[PDB]
C-alpha cells in the first residue's frame, strides 16, 4: 500500500496539517487495513515499513520521533485489558483526531506565547517553524508592535521565502546575512528560533547556522527563544557539538579541481547545548530546560 | 663564520658550547652570566680596527650560539643587548665624522626617513653594566610589586624554581604589617625536589605553607586570592616560557575562576623574539623518571615535557627591575632595549 | 589632470598594484607637475584632491589612509631646512621607490609569517587580503603540511573568488557558510583573516561578517589572525560595535512590498574590538596589541 508514496503526495498542500502530523496519519491508514487486532502480523510490518521510510530519509529527523508517539499510543491503547475491539476502534480514530490536536495546540500557543513580544520590540528571527510564525501573525492579529529583521539562512535559500511571507502580513523587514549577525546583537530586543527537534539532554536539532546565534546572543546577554509544537522529541543525545544523524557530507575536504563543481559542502544541520536556550515554548504550559527529558522519561517509561 | 680563527686565541665558546649541549649550564642567570664573560674575551683580545666588519663577526657568533642551544634564550638576548648598544654609539660616531637629528622622541619607522675613537672602551663599560643589571633586579621588583598583595590573601604559585620569585617572597614576609598564606603546586615530573626545597625555606622563614598535588588546583580556586609566575622567558605578545611542569593548567584554573595573574622576571629574560609556535620553543622531558621497566615501554608511549607555556590571555602584570607593565605594552620595552634587524642573527 | 580618472584605470591590472599603492602614485603624479616648490599653491590643491576622493568614495577606507602617510613624508621631507630643490628630487623619486616598497615588504612577511602555521594544521581563511595569501603560497612555495577551510562572505560574493584562487594552488578545499561558521571550530587549528583597515584602539576595519568569527574563536579559545601590508592604519576610532563611515546604509527597514524589491540592506562593514585578536602580522616586525597605537603616535606626533 506504501507510507512513501503516500508522504510525496503532500507537494502542493502542506502548512497547518505537518510534515510529522502528516507522516504519522500515513502510519493509521497503512495500519487500519490490514487488520490491526493480531500484534505479530502487524507490528513487525510497521517497524520495517518505519525501517523503509529512514532509509528513504536525506535530511529529516521529526519523521523518527513523530513514529515513536504514534507506537506508544498504540501500546497504551490495550493496557487497560480492554475489549480487543473497542481498544482497536479508538486506536483507528485517534488517526484523525492526532491531526485535529495540531489545529488545537496552534490555538493555545498563539494565545499564550503572544506575551512574550513585549511593547515595541525589535526582533530578529531565524529557522522558519509554523509555531513562531503563527505566534507573529497571531500577535499582529492582537494589534502589537513589533519589528522584525530577517535572517539570510542558507539551505535552499530559506530567508527569502521567510522575508516574502512576511511580505504578505504588513510588518516592516530587511535583509540580515548571517556573516554579519553579530553586528545586528545591540538593536535586537529578543532573537526568536523555530527548531527541527529537541535534545534529550535540553539542547536543539536545527539548521545551517543556529549555534552560532546562541553563542553570540550568550555574549550580549540577549534571550534566544525556541517555539515549537510538542512533537518534536527524539531519544536522541547529540554527545558533541559535530555528531548527527545524516545521509550525506560529514565535512568532506575534496582534491584539486579546475572545472570547479565539488565546493559546497559544510555541515547543514548543526547542534546547540542546553545553556544557550533562555526559554522554550510548546503547548505543553510553559517550560524550558529539563522539561524536555521529563516529558521523553514520562513516554518511554525508562 | 666558522671558529677556526678563534679557537688557540678564544678557547672557551666550545666549553660553554659542551655546557649547554649536554646541560653542564643550569638557570637562564647563569647562562647570560657566560656569555657576558664570553663578549668579555672577545673584546679583551681580538683585533679589529674596523667597526661594521666586527658587528657583523658578533652577530654570526650569536647565530651559532643560539643554534647551538634553542632554549638559551638568555644568551641570546645579552648579545643582542649588547649590539644594540654598540650600534647606538656608532650611529652617533658616524654623526661626528662626517661633519635635525632630534625630532620629538625616541620613535621607531625606519621605512620612512633615510640616513680611532674610545668605541672600545664604551663597549666594555656596557658588558659592565648589564652585569651590575643582573646582579640587582631584586631592588627594582620590590618597589613595585610589594604594593599589590593584601593581609588574609592566599597565594598559589606554580614554578618554585626560581631564585628571583622566592626571594621578592621573603622581602614581603619580612614586613611584619603582610601576612598571606602559599599554596605550591608540586609538578611532579620535574618540579618536586624544587618544590619541597621552596616549602622548606617558606618554614624556615615562618611562612603558612601549602604543598598541593597538581590535581587539587581545582578544589582550591574559589579560595585562591592571587597567582604568581617564576618565569624564564617573557616574549613580544606577553607570553611566557617558564621553568618546568604545571603552569598552563593552574593559569586555565586561574582565568576560569578570574583570579588575577602575576608573573616576576628581568629584561634581560625578556625577550625580543616572537613565538609564533610553542611546539618549536619548549623542550621536552625525560620519560625514564616516570615509570620503570623496559619491556612494558615498548606499549607504554609516555608524554612529559619541562618548559611550560602560557599565552598572554592570562597573566596581567610583569614587574621587573624597571616597573610592572601589561602584556599589550611590553613589547615597547623590549624596543627599548633591543633594535629590529638584532632578531634574525 | 585628475586623480579619480587615473585611479579608474586600474580594471584589469591590481594585484601587484595595490589598491593604497596606486593612489599614493596617483598622488606623487599630480604632484610633480604643477611645481612642489611652492607650498600654498599645491598642498591646498593636494588637499581639494584627496577631498574630491573622499567624495566620489562608496565603500573604501584605505584611500583616506594612504593620503596621510603621503602628506607626513611630504611634510618630513623639508624638516632639515635643505636646498628646497634636492629635498624636493627626494619627494618625486619616492612615488616610485613607494610602490617598489610594497614588494620588498611582501618579500620580508612572506618568509616571517610561515612560521606561524606548525607541521599539519587544518585553517579556516576569511576574507581576502594580498598579504595573507601570498603567506599561503609561499608557504606552499616552502613545502608545508597545510589544510584549508573557506567562509563564505558575502559582499560581491568573496568565498567562490578565494575558493577558485585556492584551486590555481594546489591545495584542498572545501565550501563553509558563514552561517555554519560555528560548528566548525574544533576540527579547525587556527583561524585567519585580512583586514580592511585596523583601529587606532587595536580593534579591525572588516567585511561583512568578523566580528561574529572573533567571538566564537574566542568562545572556543583557538587563535584568530590578522595579516595585512603596513599602510593601512587611519587615525580612526569606532567608539561602538556598530558605527562607521558609510555612503549608503546604517541599517534601513524598509515598508511593505509585494514585487520584492527593496531586502538586501545589512551592515557591510563591522568592527571588532582589541580583545578578539591574539595576533597580528606586518613587514614592521611581529607585533599585536598596543603596537598599532605606538605606530599612529609615532607618525602623527600628537
Amino acid at each position: 500500500f506504501n507510507i512513501t508514496e503516500t508522504y510525496l503526495r503532500f507537494l502542493e498542500e502542506d502548512t497547518e496539517m505537518t510534515m510529522p502530523i502528516a507522516a504519522i496519519e500515513a502510519l493509521v491508514t497503512l495500519l487500519r487495513i490490514k487488520t490491526p487486532e493480531t500484534a505479530a502480523e502487524m507490528i513487525n510490518t510497521i517497524k520495517s515499513s518505519t525501517e523503509e521510510l529512514i532509509k528513504s530519509i536525506p535530511n529529516s529527523v521529526s519523521l523518527r520521533a513523530g513514529c515513536d508517539i504514534f507506537m506508544r499510543f498504540v501500546l497504551r491503547n490495550l493496557h487497560l485489558y480492554g475489549d480487543w475491539e473497542n481498544c482497536k476502534q479508538h486506536l483507528i480514530e485517534n488517526g484523525q483526531l492526532f491531526v485535529s490536536r495540531a489545529k488545537k495546540s496552534r490555538n493555545k500557543i498563539a494565545e499564550i506565547g503572544v506575551d512574550f513580544i513585549a511593547d515595541d520590540d525589535i526582533i530578529l528571527v531565524h529557522g522558519y517553524s509554523r509555531a513562531v510564525f503563527s505566534l507573529l501573525n497571531h500577535a499582529a492579529n492582537k494589534f502589537i508592535r513589533f519589528r522584525c529583521v530577517v535572517t539570510e539562512s542558507r539551505p535552499s535559500k530559506q530567508g527569502n521565502q521567510l522575508y516574502t511571507l512576511l511580505e504578505q502580513k504588513g510588518i516592516p523587514v530587511t535583509l540580515i546575512v548571517d556573516s554579519a549577525v553579530g553586528a545586528v546583537i545591540d538593536k535586537v530586543d529578543k532573537v526568536f528560533v523555530g527548531a527541527e527537534g529537541v535534545a534529550e539532554s535540553g539542547g536543539i536539532i536545527n539548521l545551517v547556522g543556529t549555534y552560532s546565534v546562541g553563542v553570540l546572543a550568550h555574549n550580549a546577554r540577549k534571550p534566544f527563544y525556541v517555539v515549537t509544537e510538542s512533537h518534536k522529541f527524539v531519544r536522541m543525545f547529540p554527545l558533541s557539538s559535530d555528531d548527527l544523524p545524516m545521509a550525506g557530507p560529514p565535512l568532506d575536504f575534496t582534491r584539486r579541481t579546475d572545472d570547479l563543481e565539488d565546493a559546497l559542502r559544510g555541515p547543514t544541520i548543526d547542534y546547540t547545548a542546553q545553556e544557550y536556550i533562555t526559554a522554550l515554548i510548546t503547548d505543553l504550559g510553559v517550560l524550558t530546560p529539563s522539561a524536555v527529558s521529563e516529558e521523553l522519561i514520562k513516554m518511554w517509561y525508562d | 663564520h666558522p671558529n677556526a680563527a678563534t679557537s688557540d686565541v678564544n678557547v672557551t665558546i666550545d666549553t660553554f658550547v659542551a655546557k649547554l649541549k649536554r646541560r653542564q649550564v643550569q638557570g637562564s642567570y647563569a647562562i647570560a652570566l657566560e656569555t657576558l664573560q664570553l663578549l668579555m674575551r672577545f673584546i679583551s683580545a681580538a683585533r679589529w680596527n674596523h667597526v661594521n666588519d666586527l658587528i657583523e663577526q658578533i652577530r654570526d657568533l650569536g647565530n651559532s650560539l643560539e643554534k647551538a642551544h634553542p632554549t638559551a634564550f638568555s644568551c641570546g638576548n645579552v648579545i643582542r643587548r649588547i649590539l644594540a648598544v654598540l650600534r647606538d654609539e656608532v650611529e652617533e660616531d658616524t654623526m661626528s665624522t662626517t661633519v635635525v637629528a632630534e625630532p620629538l622622541i625616541s620613535s621607531m619607522f625606519n621605512l620612512l626617513q633615510k640616513p680611532k675613537t674610545d668605541y672600545r672602551q664604551v663597549a666594555i663599560q656596557g658588558i659592565k653594566d648589564l652585569i651590575d643589571e643582573i646582579k640587582n633586579i631584586d631592588e627594582g621588583i620590590q618597589q613595585i610589586a610589594i604594593d599589590l598583595i593584601h593581609d588574609h590573601e592566599i597565594l598559589l604559585t606554580p614554578t618554585p624554581d626560581s631564585k628571583t620569585v622566592l626571594k621578592f617572597l621573603i622581602t614581603a614576609r619580612e614586613r611584619s604589617n603582610r601576612t598571606f598564606t602559599v599554596l605550591v603546586t608540586e609538578g611532579f615530573p620535574n618540579n618536586t625536589k624544587n618544590a619541597h626545597e621552596f616549602a622548606k625555606k617558606l618554614a624556615q622563614h615562618n611562612i603558612e605553607t601549602l604543598v598541593v598535588p597538581d590535581s587539587a588546583v581545582f578544589a582550591l580556586m574559589s579560595r585562591v586570592g592571587k597567582v604568581i609566575i617564576g618565569t624564564k622567558a617573557v616574549f613580544v605578545n606577553g607570553g611566557t616560557i617558564s621553568s618546568n611542569s604545571g603552569v598552563s593548567s593552574v593559569c586555565e584554573c586561574a582565568r576560569e575562576f578570574r583570579t588575577p595573574v602575576f608573573a616576576v622576571a628581568g629584561l634581560y629574560k625578556l625577550s625580543p623574539l616572537y613565538p609564533f609556535d610553542v611546539e618549536k620553543f619548549v623542550e621536552f622531558g625525560g620519560s625514564q623518571r616516570i615509570l620503570p621497566r623496559m619491556d612494558p615501554r615498548k606499549r607504554l608511549d609516555t608524554v612529559n615535557q619541562i618548559t611550560d607555556y602560557v599565552p598572554p590571555e592570562n597573566i596581567d602584570i610583569y614587574i621587573t627591575n624597571v616597573g610592572g607593565f601589561n602584556p599589550s605594552f611590553i613589547y615597547r620595552i623590549a624596543w627599548d632595549n633591543y633594535k629590529q634587524i638584532d632578531v634574525h642573527l
